[PDB]
């Protein structure tokens, strides 16, 4: 019978959670992914000019 | 007549001047009537209020 | 204010209670201060009077009363909370002054 599923295994790390006015997690930055999300994480912010 | 007042307008900024008040923004909430609001409002969530 | 329902506290960017849930009465009653303003005294100087005047910042002249301590404090700081020498202000609402 046709299924599937899959198997990730946790890392201590750093993210960024960003809360929308409604209250609930709608994007995440990793700061130790990319230099590019690791300064996004460095300054708080999801946009940098 | 660009750097000049206007009678036209409320307040006594020529055109330059009304240019130069809309090009600035603020990353705070700004300084406008804050305390007739956080009072019996039902939105007082706003970085002044706090 | 819209609350989920698996949540109990809310909070500010402060870290502080804005609003919580009352678990007898569902209603969300908000943890605020309690109304609160700023008081500075205009004087002309001791030297020649001892006439003073109050400014509170940025209050209106309707809600003074019951920001300040008008049930609580005695009836020498009670003759500033009203009077006929009200004026409004854009700084916020003066009384004593003329
Ligand atoms: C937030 O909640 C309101 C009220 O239920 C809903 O209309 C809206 O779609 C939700 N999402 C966003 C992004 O505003
Ligand atoms: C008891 O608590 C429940 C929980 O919401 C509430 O609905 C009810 O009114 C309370 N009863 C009394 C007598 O306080
Ligand atoms: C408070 O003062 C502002 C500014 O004059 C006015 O617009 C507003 O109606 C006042 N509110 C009350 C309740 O008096």
């Amino acid at each position: 019978g046709a299924a599937a599923y899959y198997v990730g295994y946790l890392q201590p790390r750093t993210f960024l959670l960003k809360y929308n006015e409604n209250g609930t997690i709608t994007d995440a930055v990793d700061c130790a992914l990319d230099p590019l999300s690791e300064t996004k994480c460095t300054l708080k912010s999801f946009t940098v000019e | 007549s660009q750097i000049l007042p206007d009678p036209s307008k409320p307040s006594k900024r020529s055109f330059i001047e009304d240019l130069l008040f809309n090009k600035v923004t603020l990353a705070d909430a700004g300084f406008i009537k804050q305390y007739g609001d956080c009072l019996g409002d039902i939105a007082a969530r706003d970085l002044i209020c706090a | 204010k819209k609350f989920l329902p698996f949540q109990q506290f809310g909070r500010d960017i402060a870290d502080t209670t804005d609003a919580v849930r009352d678990p007898q009465t569902l209603e969300i009653l908000d943890i605020t201060p309690c109304s609160f303003g700023g008081v500075s005294v205009i004087t002309p100087g001791t030297n020649t009077s001892n006439q003073v005047a109050v400014l509170y910042q940025d209050v209106n002249c309707t809600e003074v009363p019951v920001a300040i301590h008008a049930d609580q404090l005695t009836p020498t700081w009670r003759v500033y909370s009203t009077g006929s020498n009200v004026f409004q202000t854009r700084a916020g609402c003066l009384i004593g002054a003329e």
